[PDB]
């Protein structure tokens, strides 16, 4: 078939999009990557890493 | 962003000086507890009363009118009755007195 | 979410009578997309001095 | 060994309390269509006994021994099976009610409906029609179900049988909806309602829920909203003190009316008893008829409108 | 399985029972003087650990002993509703309705009263009144005190429920501010300038 | 009326709070949905 | 010209509208709205006598 998924938000020419009316802006976001991250600690009861 | 409590504020003065007389009437509930209410003066006093309790109680005065209260709606007799008839019901009760006969001395 | 949905009414439904018509519902799909474009911290109301 | 694991496992605290409700149901087994015979003989074999000593106890019978002990064991044995019964179905009253989370009510509300429902089935089941006792109950749990949702689900309680239009209007809207694509419009959806538009809005007004008081500022939950809503129902503080000085005021100008004329004023607009009464009661407190009475009103009216009493006082209306 | 078996075979010579119910009856039957009095005899003699359960206890012990406090009012019998103004229902504009978010707790709370009274005259099995007596419990804990016991009580938006606790508790209930700080009349506030001829 | 001079809090008992109480809550409904009456 | 106005900011309030369950006075300055009188002027006021 071809299946109507719904209306999509547009970004317009200037990055914003349009909603209700009003004009909103997506901030990127920064996060914290998905892998593997060794870190290390010290212990002063034992004084070890 | 307006609201209100779906009340009306009556900036009334208050007329201590004179109301209208209130006669005072006594009810009790079963458990003997005794409740006043100032009731209005021009106005029916009605024996049953629902108290501060919760409960229903009657006026110290015996008038006992007696509102004849409804039956219990449904048992499980009556749906059980109205499905099965009663010999039904006494064969049944036989088949399991002979049952537990069987069972206890053989 | 309409995943969820569509795997539930997968099983549910009689077969040889249905289409991706009747199995998909695009209501959370929509609004899931007008819940991240309002009410966001992200979707920021754009600063426009 | 495993079998120790499993022992150990079986005692354990399962905060949740919806896992501890499951792990307290996954006591008791299922049942199948003769044990459900056996139980249904005797379920109606001890409430024929019960309300056959009830019958025999009034004005009735110094009973035999045996026959006395044994229909004792009898009458308690019906609400052994009874209780059997229900044990044995509680996991199908979970099965049905599992569907409808989610929304409007919580989960173990739901299963204690299904639960009231199991019981009213238990009561009206017949097995002389010879059917699985699930196909008939599976019909008073959802009855059960659906109308503890109905009516104990909103903060407002609105009735039954809104509640049924308001969800069928629901549906068909949300239908229309996946089906049509184009978002229906009130007329049409009164159209397939079979009603009018006008009653489709006071459906949509009735179906909104109240919101909390203790939710987002406008957007995000820094302060209560009940912390920025006015108060209508309140003393303004200047109309309390307005309203004193007009009633000063007022009582100044009708002080400066004639005498028992401006009282008769007073009376009639209620200024000191607070209720007004009519021409007949004012003539038999003063002794005299109503057509003087109106003629006084009019006369002592007259007089307010020229300009020296109404110009301290146009300006409070 | 083992409670069953014991009450059935040797159902005299003792009772149990199981619920609030039970430790109502527990407090019923507990002399607090000779217990506060052993108390005192453990930690005149014993030492170590022992010692300091008896101090932490006699506290508790102690205290109810001292005044005239029965140590019932522990247990629960009737739960007060707070006046309706306090949890208000408004009108806002728009025709709209804003709950004070204590009329659903109290909303079930009734409702699981209510069915408990219902089941417990028709008659229903031990475990189905159990169950309804653990969650008349748990909504009268959530009422009480949201977020202590199993999860928090949500609402739409998963939400947490704002209980009677959380309103005398934190930052922003009554204790602390909204009465020692209020918003207060006849005041202003502007941008400042200097005024060197002040 | 003032003259507030000590605040005791205590644990309430049954007793003292079904006699605080002016009446006996036994409905989960707040408003009528139509006529906005309690 | 910075966008900190003073009669954006220019606030003052002798009576008017208060809040709903308690009875404090409202604030913000969207409606008329008074000023915090925080715990800590409440210190200063208490350290004069």
């Amino acid at each position: 078939q071809t299946v109507f998924m719904g209306d999509f938000p547009m970004m317009t020419e200037k990055g914003t999009f349009i909603i209700n009316g009003t004009e909103r802006v997506v901030v990127s976001q920064l996060v914290r990557s998905p892998g593997v991250y060794f870190d290390e600690t010290i212990d002063k009861s034992t004084d070890k890493t | 962003l307006r609201g209100s409590r779906l009340g009306a504020v009556s900036y009334e003065t208050d007329r201590n000086h004179d109301l209208a007389p209130r006669q005072i009437a006594r009810y009790r509930t079963d458990n003997g507890e005794e409740f006043e209410v100032p009731f209005a003066d021009d106005a029916e006093i009605p024996g049953t009363w629902l108290c501060r309790n919760g409960m229903e109680g009657t006026l110290i005065e015996g008038d006992l009118p007696e509102p004849k209260k409804v039956k219990p709606p449904r048992t499980h007799w009556d749906m059980l009755l109205e499905r099965r008839s009663i010999e039904e019901l006494e064969e049944l009760l036989k088949e399991r007195l002979e049952l537990i006969r069987s069972r206890r001395r053989g | 979410r309409m995943e969820r949905v569509v795997r539930e009414r997968m099983t549910t439904q009689d077969v040889e009578a249905i289409t991706p018509q009747t199995l998909i519902n695009i209501r959370p799909v929509v609004a899931a997309i007008k819940e991240f474009f309002g009410t966001s911290q992200l979707s920021q109301f754009m600063d426009q001095n | 060994a495993l079998r120790q694991a499993r022992k150990d496992a079986e005692l354990t605290a399962s905060a949740d309390s919806v896992r501890a409700y499951l792990k307290q149901i996954g006591k008791v087994a299922l049942l199948n269509a003769e044990e459900e015979v056996e139980l249904a003989k005797r379920i109606e074999a001890g409430l024929y006994a019960t309300q056959l000593m009830t019958e025999l106890s009034e004005r009735g019978e110094k009973l035999p021994a045996a026959q006395r002990r044994d229909m004792m064991w009898i009458c308690r044995d019906g609400d052994r099976a009874k209780n059997h019964l229900l044990e044995a179905n509680l996991r199908l009253v979970v099965s049905l009610a599992k569907r409808y989370t989610g929304r409007g009510m919580a989960f173990l509300d739901l299963i204690q409906e299904g639960n009231l429902g199991l019981i009213r089935a238990v009561e009206k089941f017949d097995y002389t029609k010879g059917y699985k006792f699930s196909t008939y109950a599976t019909w008073w749990i959802r009855q059960a179900i659906t109308r503890a949702m109905a009516d104990q689900a909103r903060t407002i309680r609105i009735p039954v049988h809104m509640v049924e239009v308001i969800n069928k209007l629901g549906r068909i809207q949300r239908e229309l909806l996946q089906d049509l694509g184009r978002e229906p419009t009130p007329e049409e959806l009164a159209k397939e309602m079979d009603i009018t538009p006008e009653k489709v809005l006071e459906i949509q007004q009735y179906a909104r829920e109240p919101i909390s008081l203790d939710q987002t500022i406008g957007d995000e939950g820094d302060s209560q909203l009940g912390d920025f809503i006015e108060d209508s129902e309140a003393v303004v503080a200047v109309d309390a003190v307005s309203f004193t000085l007009l009633q000063d005021q007022l009582q100044s100008v009708l002080d400066t009316l004639s005498e028992r004329e401006a009282g008769v004023v007073r009376l009639r607009f209620g200024l000191t008893d607070g209720q007004p009464r009519t021409l007949d009661e004012i003539g038999q407190v003063y002794g005299v008829t109503r057509e003087r009475i109106r003629q006084i009103e009019s006369k002592t009216m007259s007089k307010l409108r020229h300009p020296s009493r109404s110009q301290v006082l146009r300006d409070y209306l | 399985n083992l409670y069953r078996e014991l009450v059935d075979r040797y159902g005299e010579y003792f009772t149990g029972a199981m619920g609030a119910e039970s430790i109502q009856k527990l407090i019923e039957n507990f002399d607090i003087d000779a217990e506060a009095e052993s108390l005192r005899d453990v930690i005149r003699n014993g030492k170590g650990q022992k010692k300091l359960r008896a101090l932490k206890r006699l506290k508790v012990v102690a205290a109810f002993q001292q005044s005239g406090n029965s140590p019932m009012g522990m247990v629960l019998d009737a739960v007060p509703v707070i006046p309706p103004e306090l949890r208000p229902m408004v009108q806002l504009d728009g025709g709209r309705f804003a709950t004070s978010d204590l009329n659903d707790l109290y909303r079930r709370v009734i409702n699981r009263n209510n069915r408990l009274k219902r089941l417990i005259d028709l008659g229903a099995p031990e475990i189905i009144v159990n169950n309804e007596k653990r969650m008349l419990q748990e909504s009268v804990d959530a009422l009480f005190d949201n977020g202590r016991r199993g999860r928090p009580v949500t609402g739409p938006g998963n939400r947490p429920l704002k209980s009677l606790s959380d309103l005398l508790k934190g930052k922003q209930g009554r204790f602390r501010q909204n009465l020692l700080g209020k918003r207060v009349d006849y005041s202003g506030r502007s941008v400042i300038v200097v005024g060197p001829q002040l | 009326v003032n003259f507030f001079d000590e605040l005791r809090i205590g644990l309430a008992t049954a007793e003292d709070i079904r006699q605080w109480s002016y009446g006996e809550v036994k409905k989960p409904e707040t408003i009528n949905y139509r006529t906005l009456k309690p | 010209k910075l966008h900190h106005l003073v009669d954006d900011k220019i606030h003052a309030r002798s009576t008017g509208p208060y809040s709903m369950i308690t009875q404090q006075p409202l604030g913000g300055k969207a409606q008329f709205g008074g000023q915090r009188f925080g715990e800590m002027e409440c210190w200063a006021m208490q350290a004069y006598g």
